[PDB]
C-alpha cells in the first residue's frame, strides 16, 4: 500500500532495530 | 539461516511461511506485498526434477508469525491460496532462471503491529540500491547449517560484485540473478539454507526509511559454504511480469 | 511434524 516497507514496530514509532544501521552504514 | 540471529518482534512483519497441509510442514518463505498478494520462489511450487508441483488447495499461507512451530493464537493470521501465478519463462530445466511466483490469497489479510506489506523497488531504487558491498537483510525458518531454529532468523549479507558471483560457480549465472554473502577474506560469514527458499532479501532505503524487496531466497551450492555465494531472484528485473500479474488477475 | 496444530478451520 502507500505504507509498504514500514513497520508498525519500528518505523511507525521511530524505533530502529538491533542491527539496521549495519545496512545504512554500507549504503556508501 | 546459518550464523544469523533471532529476530525481534515486528522486524520483518512482511514475512510469510508457506505451509503444506498434509503433511503439516514448513515448505518456504515468502512475502506479502499488499493485502492480497504474496510474492515467492517458482521452485518452492514447481520443480519437476524432485516430482514437485503443488497446487493451491495443498497449500496455506501464514503471515505474521515469529515461532517456526506454534500455531500463533490472536497473531498470526493463515489464508487460502485463490490462484497461483509461476512465470512462464522459470527455467526449472537448467539454472533457476526467473525463479519467482505469485500466490492471490482467497481473501485479504488484515493489516497488524505484526503484518505489514514490504514494497518492491523501482528503477531508481533498484539502481540505487543494488551495489557490491552494499548490505541486504535475508529472513526465514530455515536450517541453521547444512537443526531448525526455534523462531525467525535473520541475517545481514553484502551484495557481491557479478564476476566474482559467476566465478564462484559452474552454474550459468544470468541478469535475473544477483548474489550475496561474505568473501573468505571478510572474516563475517552468514547464509540462507534450505527451508529459506522463497523468503525476501530487503534493504532499507537511505532516502525514504522504506524497506524494498531487491531479492527472493533462490539458490545455492551448500550453505554458507567459503567461496560460495547465495543466489536470488533480481526483484526489479521481473517487476514488468509482476505488474502485469496483479493487473490483470487482480 | 514437530508443527503444533492448525485450527480445522484452516484446513
Ligand atoms: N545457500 C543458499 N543461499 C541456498 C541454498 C539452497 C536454497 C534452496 N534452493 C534450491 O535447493 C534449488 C532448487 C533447485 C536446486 N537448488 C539448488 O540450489 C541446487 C543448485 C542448483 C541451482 C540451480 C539449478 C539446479 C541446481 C536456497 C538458498
Ligand atoms: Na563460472
Ligand atoms: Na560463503
Amino acid at each position: 500500500e502507500a505504507d509498504c516497507g514500514l513497520r508498525p514496530l519500528f518505523e511507525k514509532k521511530s524505533l530502529e532495530d538491533k542491527t539496521e544501521r549495519e545496512l545504512l552504514e554500507s549504503y556508501i | 539461516i546459518v550464523e544469523g540471529s533471532d529476530a525481534e518482534i515486528g522486524m520483518s512483519p512482511w514475512q510469510v511461511m508457506l505451509f503444506r497441509k498434509s503433511p503439516q510442514e514448513l515448505l518456504c518463505g515468502a512475502s506479502l506485498i499488499s493485502d492480497r498478494w504474496v510474492l515467492t520462489a517458482a521452485h518452492c511450487l514447481l520443480y519437476p526434477p524432485w516430482d514437485k508441483n503443488f497446487t493451491e488447495n495443498d497449500l496455506l499461507v501464514r503471515i505474521g508469525k515469529h515461532s517456526r512451530t506454534r500455531y500463533e493464537r490472536n497473531i498470526e493470521k493463515i489464508s487460502m491460496l485463490e490462484k497461483i501465478y509461476i512465470h512462464p519463462r522459470y527455467n526449472w530445466r537448467e539454472n533457476l532462471d526467473r525463479d519467482i511466483a505469485l500466490m492471490k490469497l482467497k481473501k485479504p489479510v488484515a493489516f497488524s503491529d505484526y503484518i505489514h506489506p514490504v514494497c518492491l523497488p523501482d528503477r531508481e531504487t533498484a539502481a540505487s540500491l543494488l551495489q557490491a558491498g552494499y548490505k541486504g537483510r535475508v529472513t526465514g525458518w530455515g536450517n541453521l547449517k547444512e537443526g531448525q531454529p526455534s523462531v525467525l532468523q535473520v541475517v545481514n549479507l553484502p551484495i557481491v560484485e557479478r564476476p566474482v558471483c559467476k566465478d564462484s560457480t559452474r552454474i550459468r549465472i544470468t541478469d535475473n540473478m544477483f548474489c550475496a554473502g561474505y568473501k573468505p577474506d571478510e572474516g563475517k560469514r552468514g547464509d540462507a539454507c534450505e527451508g529459506d527458499s522463497g523468503g525476501p532479501f530487503v534493504m532499507k532505503s537511505p532516502f525514504n526509511n522504506r524497506w524494498y524487496q531487491m531479492g527472493i531466497v533462490s539458490w545455492g551450492e551448500g550453505c554458507d559454504r567459503d567461496g560460495k555465494y547465495g543466489f536470488y531472484t533480481h526483484v526489479f528485473r521481473l517487476k514488468k511480469w509482476i505488474q502485469k500479474v496483479i493487473d490483470q488477475f487482480g | 511434524g514437530d508443527f503444533e496444530e492448525i485450527p480445522e478451520e484452516y484446513l
